[PDB]
Order: C-alpha cells, then sequence, then structure tokens
C-alpha cells in the first residue's frame, strides 16, 4: 500500500500516512532502502499538499517524525530537503486554519532549520511569503519567522548584514498591515531583532519609521525584558553543534 | 496670489462643481474656459492657456470614480483638464481608516503629484482651500492624511478647510462620528482655518427660507456655494478684508486650536416681496437660524466678527446698521479681544444659478464669527462618539484596517481638551 | 465596490437562487434569452453588478454548486434555466446524503477546486470585485458543509472583498432529516467567524406564515421560497438600483455590524402576499410601516419584543411620499424606544426605490440586527444538545473524518454567540 499515499480516495491516503508515521518510529538506525524518503523529496513535499485536510495533517505529523528519524548520521542531505519542503510547509501548512495541521508545520520547520548550518537558508525561502494576499499566512509565517530567531538566533550566517537588510525591508509595511494580527505580530518580530542586537541599531534602521504609538509599545516591550542585552546563549542548539 | 483647491470625496468633489460654476458664472467664464472680456484679481483662482483658455486651480480626489465621471462627462467637462481629476477603484466604506490607512496610501503619491503639477505653475502660491466631509471615509480619512503630506511638502504655505459637519437627516452611516472625531484630531495641527457646515442648518434653511420640503444634495450644494463664494471673493476680487489667506487667521483665529468660524449668509430668498436693506440683511446675520452651524452665539462669547458685504452696500448704511445692532442685541466679546467689527464690501451683485432656487438679490452679506458656541457642535460629536465606544461598537471595521484602537483614545481625548480649551476662552 | 459573484450551493441553494434570479431578471427587464426588455433606464444604470455583457445579451454572474446532479437539470428545465452560463455549473454526481461532513470534509473538498476555478473566472472579468453572494441551507448536507468551505475558501484567495450569505434554517414543521441540527449548529460556527453579513431565513416563521398568515393549510416549498425570492429582492434592492444609503456590502456591513460576530439578521417584508395574481389592499405608508416592525413579518422565528435593536436599515419601494415615511420611521422609533438601542445614535437608516417589485406598487423590506435572533440559536442548540448528549447519528460524522471534538467546539461556539446577544441587550447608557 506504499504506492497509494497518492490514492484518490482520501481513506486510502490517510492510512498511509499513519503508515508511514509508524515505520519513521519503528524501523532502523544504522534504515531500510524501503525508507528511501530523503532522495525523493517530492513525495512528501506532495502529501503535505494533500487535498483533504484530515489526510493532510496525518501526512505531516508522519513528515514531522520522519523528519526527527533522520537525525542519524550521515544525512547532510538536509540542503535538498528544505528547498523542497519548507515552501509546502509554509505555503499551505502555516497557512492553515486548523490549529494542529499548523502546530506541526510550524514543529517541522524547526526540525529542517537545525537541520541546516544557519538560519539563512531558511528564511530566504519564506520571506516572499511575507507578500501574501491572505494576511492569515503572513500573520503566521512572521511569528514562525520570530520564533526560529529567538531560539536559532544569528550565528554562522553568511553575511549577516545581507540577512538583517533582507529581513528588516518589509518590516515597515508589515508594521502598517490593515490586520490586526499581523501589526501584532511584527511587533514580536522586532523585540526578537531587538533581543540579538541593541536598541540603537533598530532606531537607526526601523523604530524611526514606525506610527509613535507603536515605537512607544516596543518601548515598553523593551522594558519588560530582562535578560541581558544579547542572550548569553541560544535557547535551541543547530545539529552541528550539539555534535561538535 | 493663486490658491488650488482640493475637493476629496463626494462632498468635497459635488461641493466643488457648485463652487466653480457659481466661480464661472460670477467671472463671466463659460463651460468651455473662454471668456469675452479683451483689454485681474480672479487669476488666483484660474490659470491661462496660451489659447486664451481659463482652467480652475482644482484638484478633485475620490476613491471611486463614479462622483468624479460625472465631472469629466457633464456640462464642465472641457473645463478642467483630465490630470486634475484623480480616482481610485475601491472606496473607503464611511471607514476613517480605510481612507487614511489602507486605501488612501495607494494613490497619495500620485495625489501629491498633480498638485505639485498646479504648484508648479504658480508664482505666488498662496495656499490650499480644502473640501471635504466629516462623516465619509475619502473626506475624513484620505483628506487628514493629504493634511499631514501638504504639511511636510507645502509647510510655510496656508490650508483652509471647508468641512461638511454631518447630520442624521441626509446621514449615510452610523460611524459618522467615529470619522468625524478621528479626521478633527489628526487635521487640528495642520488646519489654519475650518469653516464647518452643518448639514441640518442648510437642511433646515433650505426648508423653512426656499420653501423645499425635501431638499436634495443639489439643493444644499448650490446654498452652500454662495457661502463659499461670499468668503473667496475677497481673493478673486481685490478689496480690503480678507485679501489673503495669511488674513483669514489674522482676522479670525486668536488661538492655533480655536481656528473654526461660523458663517451666517443673508439674504436666503426663494424665487418666486421687495428688496432688503442693510440693516434688514445685518440683522439676520444675528439669528441663529441663518447660521451653518447650529449653536447659539448668546450661550458664548465673541472672539472675531467679520461682514462680508456684497452688492448695493453703502458703509454709511453698514455703520448705522451695526451701532443700532451693538446697542440692541448681546454680543458678548471676551475682555481682551478687539471688540470692533472688521467690514468688507464688493459691490458686485450676488449671482446665482440661472433657473436656480436662489433668487437674485440686491445686496447680502456673509458674516463670519469666531464665537465659543460652535463648541456645542463639538459636544454633540463628542456625545454620539462616547456612546458607541463605550461599547466598542464598530471599532473592529477600523482595528481591521491598519487604526491601532488607542488612537481612538487618543483622539477622544483631544476633542476634550478642544472642549476644555474653548471653555476657558469662552470664560 | 461594483460587481457581486453569486453563488449557490445544495438543493435549497439552487432553489431559492433560481427563483431570485427569476425575480430580479423580471424587475431589470431581462427574458429568459437574456435580452432587455424593459422601459426605464434606472434597470440598466446600475445591472452590472449582478449581470455581465455578452458583446449578445446580458448574462447573470451566478455559480450553481451542487454534489448532486438532479437539481442541475430541474434548473436548466425551469423558465430561465437557458440564460445562465453554461459551464458555471459545477456538479459532482455523488451526493451529500445530508450530511455537513460529506460537504465540507469528504466529497465536497475534492469538488471545491472544480468550483473555485469558475469563481476565479467570474472575478477576472470584475473592473473591481464587491464581494460575494451564497444561499444555502444550514440543515443540509452540501449547501450546509460545501458552503461553507466554499466560503472559507472564498475568504482565504478573497480577503479583500465582503462575504454575504443568505442561509435558511431548519425547523421540524419543514424538514428532511433529523441531524439537521447538527448540519445546522456546525454551519453556524462557520458563518459567525467567515461572512461578513448572514440573512436568517427561518423555516419555521416562511412555514407559519404560509399557514397562519396567508392560511394555506398545506405549504409546498414553491410557497416557502415565494417568501424567500420577495425578501432577497427587497434586501437587495438598493444594490442594484442607484441609491445613496446602503449603496454597496461594505457600506452596508458598516452600517449593520458594530460587532464582528453579531452579523446574523432578522429580515422582514410586507404586504404578505400569496402565490395569487395581486392583492387590492393598496398599503399606505404607515401601514407598511406597522407591518414592517411586526413579528407576523419576520421571516425568522423571534419575538422583536424579546430583544432589542442594534441596527435596522429599511427599503421602501414604490412612489410614495418620503416626507411621510420619515415621520412614521421617526415615531415607530420614539414610540418604542425601548427596544432601539440608545448607545448607538441613529441605528436606523430608511432607503427609498421609486421601482417597487413587479405586482405590487409600494413594498418595505425591514432588515434588523435584533438580540432576539438569540431565540433562533437557543432553539436549534436545544435541539442540538437532545441527540448530542447520548451521540445519537454521530458515526455519520465521525465517519467522514469529523472528531467529536468538532461538535462540543460548534456547540460551544453557538451558545457563546447567544450570550453575546443577551449581553448588549442588557447593556444600558448610564
Ligand atoms: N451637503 C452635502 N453633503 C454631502 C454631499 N455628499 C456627501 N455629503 C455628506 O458626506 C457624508 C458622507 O461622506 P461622503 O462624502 O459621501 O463619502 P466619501 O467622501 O465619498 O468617502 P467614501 O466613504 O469612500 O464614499 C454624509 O454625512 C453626507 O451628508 C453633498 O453632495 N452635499
Ligand atoms: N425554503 C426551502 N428550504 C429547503 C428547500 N430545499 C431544501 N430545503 C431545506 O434544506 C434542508 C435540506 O438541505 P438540502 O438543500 O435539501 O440538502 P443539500 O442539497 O445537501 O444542501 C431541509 O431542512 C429543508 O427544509 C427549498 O426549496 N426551500
Ligand atoms: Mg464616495
Ligand atoms: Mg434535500
Amino acid at each position: 500500500l506504499e504506492q497509494r499515499a497518492s490514492h484518490k480516495v482520501w481513506k486510502a491516503r490517510l492510512n498511509a500516512y499513519q503508515e508511514l508515521n509508524n515505520l519513521f518510529t519503528k524501523s532502523s538506525v544504522i534504515p531500510n532502502d524501503v525508507a528511501n524518503y530523503w532522495l525523493d523529496p517530492e513525495l512528501f513535499a506532495s502529501y503535505i499538499v494533500d487535498s483533504n485536510v484530515v489526510a493532510q495533517e496525518n501526512a505531516i505529523i508522519a513528515l514531522h517524525t520522519l523528519l526527527e528519524y533522520i537525525s542519524q548520521v550521515p544525512n547532510v542531505s538536509t540542503s535538498k530537503l528544505r528547498l523542497q519542503w519548507i515552501p509546502p510547509l509554509v505555503e499551505k501548512g502555516l497557512s492553515s486554519s486548523r490549529a494542529a495541521t499548523k502546530a506541526k508545520a510550524t514543529d517541522c520547520i524547526m526540525l529542517l532549520t537545525q537541520s541546516d548550518t544557519s538560519i539563512q537558508q531558511t528564511v530566504n525561502l519564506m520571506l516572499p511569503s511575507l507578500s501574501n494576499k491572505l494576511p492569515r499566512l503572513v500573520s503566521s509565517c512572521v511569528k514562525c519567522l520570530a520564533t526560529i530567531i529567538e531560539e536559532f538566533g544569528f550565528i554562522n550566517v553568511s553575511d549577516i548584514n545581507i540577512l538583517l537588510s533582507e529581513i528588516l525591508e518589509p518590516l515597515p509595511k508589515l508594521s502598517s498591515h490593515a490586520d490586526r494580527n499581523v501589526r501584532s505580530e511584527t511587533m514580536n518580530l522586532i523585540l526578537q531583532i531587538y533581543k540579538w542586537f541593541g536598541k540603537e541599531l533598530l532606531q537607526e534602521l526601523l523604530l524611526e519609521k514606525l506610527k509613535p504609538i507603536q515605537q512607544r509599545d516596543l518601548s515598553r516591550m523593551f522594558e519588560k525584558y530582562e535578560g541581558t542585552i544579547p542572550p548569553k546563549q541560544q535557547p535551541r542548539l543547530f545539529q552541528w553543534q550539539k555534535e561538535q | 496670489r493663486e490658491c488650488i483647491s482640493i475637493h476629496v470625496g463626494q462632498a468635497g468633489v459635488q461641493i466643488g462643481n457648485a463652487c466653480w460654476e457659481l466661480y464661472c458664472l460670477e467671472h463671466g467664464i463659460q463651460p468651455d474656459g473662454q471668456m469675452p472680456s479683451d483689454k485681474d484679481s480672479f487669476n488666483t483662482f484660474f490659470s491661462e492657456t496660451g489659447a486664451g483658455k481659463h482652467v480652475p486651480r482644482a484638484v478633485f480626489v475620490d476613491l471611486e470614480p463614479t462622483v468624479i465621471d460625472e465631472v469629466r462627462t457633464g456640462t464642465y467637462r472641457q473645463l478642467f483638464h483630465p490630470e486634475q481629476l484623480i480616482t481610485g477603484k475601491e472606496d473607503a466604506a464611511n471607514n476613517y481608516a480605510r481612507g487614511h490607512y489602507t486605501i488612501g496610501k495607494e494613490i497619495i503619491d500620485l495625489v501629491l503629484d498633480r498638485i505639485r503639477k498646479l504648484a508648479d505653475q504658480c508664482t505666488g502660491l498662496q495656499g490650499f482651500s480644502v473640501f471635504h466631509s466629516f462623516g465619509g471615509g475619502t473626506g475624513s480619512g484620505f483628506t487628514s492624511l493629504l493634511m499631514e503630506r501638504l504639511s511636510v511638502d507645502y509647510g510655510k504655505k496656508s490650508k483652509l478647510e471647508f468641512s461638511i459637519y454631518p447630520a442624521p437627516q441626509v446621514s449615510t452611516a452610523v460611524v459618522e462620528p467615529y470619522n468625524s472625531i478621528l479626521t478633527t484630531h489628526t487635521t487640528l495641527e495642520h488646519s489654519d482655518c475650518a469653516f464647518m457646515v452643518d448639514n441640518e442648518a442648510i437642511y433646515d434653511i433650505c426648508r423653512r427660507n426656499l420653501d423645499i420640503e425635501r431638499p436634495t444634495y443639489t439643493n444644499l450644494n448650490r446654498l452652500i456655494g454662495q457661502i463659499v463664494s461670499s468668503i473667496t471673493a475677497s481673493l478673486r476680487f481685490d478689496g480690503a478684508l480678507n485679501v489673503d489667506l495669511t488674513e483669514f487667521q489674522t482676522n479670525l483665529v486668536p488661538y492655533p486650536r480655536a481656528h473654526f468660524p461660523l458663517a451666517t449668509y443673508a439674504p436666503v430668498i426663494s424665487a418666486e416681496h421687495e428688496q432688503l436693506s442693510v440693516a434688514e440683511i445685518t440683522n439676520a446675520c444675528f439669528e441663529p437660524a441663518n447660521q451653518m452651524v447650529k449653536c447659539d452665539p448668546r450661550h458664548g462669547k465673541y472672539m472675531a466678527c467679520c461682514l462680508l458685504y456684497r452688492g448695493d452696500v453703502v458703509p454709511k448704511d453698514v455703520n448705522a446698521a451695526i451701532a443700532t445692532i451693538k446697542t440692541k442685541r448681546t454680543i458678548q466679546f471676551v475682555d481682551w479681544c478687539p471688540t470692533g467689527f472688521k467690514v468688507g464690501i464688493n459691490y458686485e451683485p450676488p449671482t446665482v444659478v440661472p433657473g436656480g432656487d436662489l433668487a437674485k438679490v440686491q445686496r447680502a452679506v456673509c458674516m463670519l464669527s469666531n464665537t465659543t458656541a460652535i463648541a456645542e457642535a463639538w459636544a454633540r460629536l463628542d456625545h454620539k462618539f462616547d456612546l458607541m465606544y463605550a461599547k466598542r461598537a464598530f471599532v473592529h471595521w477600523y482595528v481591521g484596517e491598519g487604526m491601532e484602537e488607542g488612537e481612538f483614545s487618543e483622539a477622544r481625548e483631544d476633542m476634550a481638551a478642544l472642549e476644555k480649551d474653548y471653555e476657558e476662552v469662552g470664560v | 465596490m461594483r460587481e457581486i459573484v453569486h453563488i449557490q450551493a445544495g438543493q435549497c441553494g439552487n432553489q431559492i437562487g433560481a427563483k431570485f434570479w427569476e425575480v430580479i431578471s423580471d424587475e431589470h427587464g431581462i427574458d429568459p434569452t437574456g435580452s432587455y426588455h424593459g422601459d426605464s433606464d434606472l434597470q440598466l444604470e446600475r445591472i452590472n453588478v449582478y449581470y455581465n455583457e455578452a458583446a449578445n445579451k446580458y448574462v447573470p454572474r451566478a455559480i450553481l454548486v451542487d454534489l448532486e446532479p438532479g437539481t442541475m437539470d430541474s434548473v436548466r428545465s425551469g423558465p430561465f434555466g437557458q440564460i445562465f452560463r453554461p459551464d458555471n455549473f459545477v456538479f459532482g454526481q455523488s451526493g451529500a446524503g445530508n450530511n455537513w461532513a460529506k460537504g465540507h470534509y469528504t466529497e465536497g473538498a475534492e469538488l471545491v477546486d472544480s468550483v473555485l476555478d469558475v469563481v476565479r473566472k467570474e472575478s477576472e472579468s470584475c473592473d473591481c470585485l464587491q464581494g460575494f453572494q451564497l444561499t444555502h441551507s444550514l440543515g443540509g448536507g452540501t449547501g450546509s458543509g460545501m458552503g461553507t468551505l466554499l466560503i472559507s475558501k472564498i475568504r482565504e484567495e478573497y480577503p479583500d472583498r465582503i462575504m454575504n450569505t443568505f442561509s435558511v434554517v431548519p425547523s421540524p414543521k419543514v424538514s428532511d432529516t433529523v441531524v439537521e441540527p447538527y448540519n445546522a449548529t456546525l454551519s453556524v460556527h462557520q458563518l459567525v467567524e467567515n461572512t461578513d453579513e448572514t440573512y436568517c431565513i427561518d423555516n419555521e416563521a416562511l412555514y407559519d406564515i404560509c399557514f397562519r398568515t396567508l392560511k394555506l393549510t398545506t405549504p409546498t416549498y414553491g410557497d416557502l421560497n415565494h417568501l424567500v425570492s420577495a425578501t432577497m429582492s427587497g434586501v437587495t434592492t438598493c444594490l442594484r438600483f442607484p441609491g445613496q444609503l446602503n449603496a454597496d456590502l461594505r457600506k452596508l456591513a458598516v452600517n449593520m455590524v458594530p460587532f464582528p460576530r453579531l452579523h446574523f439578521f432578522m429580515p422582514g417584508f410586507a404586504p404578505l402576499t400569496s402565490r395569487g395574481s395581486q392583492q387590492y389592499r393598496a398599503l399606505t405608508v404607515p401601514e407598511l410601516t406597522q407591518q414592517m416592525f411586526d413579528a407576523k413579518n419576520m421571516m425568522a422565528a423571534c419575538d422583536p419584543r424579546h430583544g432589542r435593536y442594534l441596527t435596522v436599515a429599511a427599503v421602501f419601494r414604490g412612489r410614495m411620499s418620503m416626507k411621510e415615511v420619515d415621520e412614521q420611521m421617526l415615531n415607530v422609533q420614539n414610540k418604542n424606544s425601548s427596544y432601539f438601542v440608545e448607545w448607538i445614535p441613529n441605528n436606523v437608516k430608511t432607503a427609498v426605490c421609486d421601482i417597487p417589485p413587479r405586482g405590487l406598487k409600494m413594498s418595505a423590506t425591514f432588515i434588523g440586527n435584533s438580540t432576539a435572533i438569540q431565540e433562533l440559536f437557543k432553539r436549534i442548540s436545544e435541539q442540538f444538545t437532545a441527540m448530542f448528549r447520548r451521540k445519537a447519528f454521530l458515526h455519520w460524522y465521525t465517519g467522514e473524518g469529523m472528531d467529536e471534538m468538532e461538535f462540543t467546539e460548534a456547540e460551544s461556539n453557538m451558545n457563546d454567540l447567544v450570550s453575546e446577544y443577551q449581553q448588549y441587550q442588557d447593556a444600558t447608557a448610564d
């Protein structure tokens, strides 16, 4: 039934996603050739976009347990995965209206990010999503973007100035968005940028271009932060850090 | 010299039609822009093409093409250049936040560009005359946005307002108190002088004096255009009183926040016994039934009073009538005011629309008085505002269009302060 | 804010939708061939809202959806069935079995992509899309299930446009199934969070009107859909005829919806005419006003005496004294001030249209955002819990993928909606 993962009827597809979730949790760790879902990542990239919201949720939780299963040497093939998987995760996982479907998609983006060497080859893919029609999508993936900075942070990224400027470009547009949640989640992203740098920087670059009522809020938010000006430690480590 | 008129929203655009129609009638300009007079003072409102065509220094802005389309189709389609008629596709739906934040920001650069064109065709630009409504999304939201941008670019020049105070008789929206408070707050520090026009006052004057059981917008706009003409006539004709926009503040604005004069026009006679004297039309300017903002000046104190006569008016007849009124009525001045009336006379007769609802008069007068009693209009808005905002009704519409809810509180705190400032200057 | 895309889903959706297009195509002088045979020019002033061109005549901007091809053919075989676009008929051949889950999750989701393609097609030929309009039944399977899915799908593809619905309520007096409270509860749970405005069309009210007012012993669906098509023509009058008040969908929603979740309207109109030819009452303006604000003319089983009106939209049609209308509309307010919210000044708005509906000279349509509408949800919530306590018939929804928690949430959110409608029914001005 491995090929029924793309069967017409939804219930057969829903079953294969559960069967897959069992395989990735009940298989070998050295792994079967049957677990050839690395080298053809378009398989799960197709499952995440399941036209049935129920079986789509099971394809994501199966992708999640697969994604932590692959945390076994030597799978440096995680570069091909992020390109093929997190655009489907962002476009129809974070955008999803189901709280469970979205919660696991954010959990898969976290795993695919710590499989990387830095956060840049993950930010660049979900940066285009910041300019989508659906506000709930840009509301959700600016919160995700803010939580991949809160935990991972800017380390080992090639040119931080090209990455800082790239993520600071839409921030004035996002903080004037019509949606109340898009604005609210952008104010939280500014706090995360504030926590890694100082206050001097984003006043030079950003805070002047916000509504005065908004930069008063950020001032109140900066006062409520007690930790040191930059966090003396990453709340979450990459895979290559937990090794050597 | 030159003055650029800006007309925002349906109210601003439709009133600008009645005004520029009356301007052309007074100056003898035809709909095609041609005038028969060989061998401005009216060039302050019109420009001259090399082919002898006289074009208004006006800009018409709307977030919906419906109203301005009628302009580039009716009688005055050739009067304006099509670059002066700016429209969007999606309007603001009686929402300030749509006109100021969401929709209006996608046309603000286009409007300022077409204005810079007119401003660059002028040698000595005096300033701007903004026409808009208080209740509409475009007339409240986009106008306050434009006023913020004009103070940045054309910072030195003056800006005058002709705002349309809402009234339930013709109210097309429930949230009109919200929009009124929001635009009055964000425009207060950018406007040098603001002439409010209570639609209820114009509505009742049309019912009472013109015997129109149910006035249309055309009735209200033609009556309003009569007053706006009397105010701008000092700029279009060489006179003594109010010869430039800076003189409106000098004669009517003692403090930057108290820049809301009260206009009272007379006579308004239906087109169906005999001519009124100078003393009778001057007496009518102190009858609150002839005001354009419903309030009782007898319950307030004056800070300025200017009589803008036009027609067959002799100065000695004016001073005779003034001396009678000053010693037969109750005009309370603040004890720090020059207490003296200013009088301007324009010997051209008051022009009306041919075949219209107003009869031609030998003489007329428009009184511009800055009284504290106009704060009663702010109280009627602040009350309707407070009733709905205490429940946060209709607030989600504004928050869903880029507005932070705290901006409601800020705007109401300002109107609270403005009411205190009128109370203080009052006593 | 010009063109409106119309959608009808399910059995009831295509029934009342086809009757609605028959009514307005006549009022706009459009024969089934699509040609214009009218007289006045007001009928063509704002015809671009609901119709398109063919330059070879006018074509409705409507999309017809159903999981069962049975209603597809009964519509095309109807008198105006030849005017709709052939490509705009999107029909599956399976069915929904009066199951909300089958239409929303299972077999409606495998058809909804075909509908969004037709939705996208009609939206590109729009100079400026105003909003959407959906007719459906909350107690069924396709209109309820797939309809709310279509709403949520349009919501995520057109987050700028207004979502308006004409949802009819199930009732034991004219019921086809026992799981209608389940479907209606699951559907209301969607409308409260997805639609900008929703006209509650209670079948229990429509039945009581046909029975106790029109004096019909056995009312048929045609007897009920006559009141629906009349009510729908009235509440859309300001949208297709050149009016000043409540011209587009948003301006109406900005005046009628003070709080986002309280967008459920109680429509009514007068006079109540039967399916006969015409009456000779020739109602006066004071009569049209008394009849409008009367519970016997409400299309929703709720007594306005039991709740307060947050906002009100009245629409008069026909040549009459507009001055006499203001005196009556002002009278009913200051004579029944307890039933109108004080903390919303000027909450009642009255519009006038010179053109009456075909068959009458004077009519008046009422749109009210009353707190009494909680009686309707209380009624549905009662029947829902009566079965859900024992989990009767639940296997058909769980068998299609639904978790049991979805029922608890929909029930909870509906009771929250009832409590909020009671919340502002108790708020004062003080
Ligand atoms: N006197 C007068 N008042 C008008 C006229 N048109 C609109 N108003 C007033 O304007 C208010 C509504 O704002 P509008 O100008 O119609 O709306 P808008 O500026 O076009 O902005 P939108 O909301 O996007 O349509 C109401 O209080 C009306 O009384 C007019 O022609 N004459
Ligand atoms: N007023 C009215 N109600 C209907 C009509 N057809 C069905 N209904 C109601 O809709 C419910 C059944 O849903 P239905 O539309 O038949 O199933 P669907 O096709 O899956 O949406 C029942 O409660 C009926 O009372 C109709 O023509 N008129
Ligand atoms: Mg407009
Ligand atoms: Mg059925």
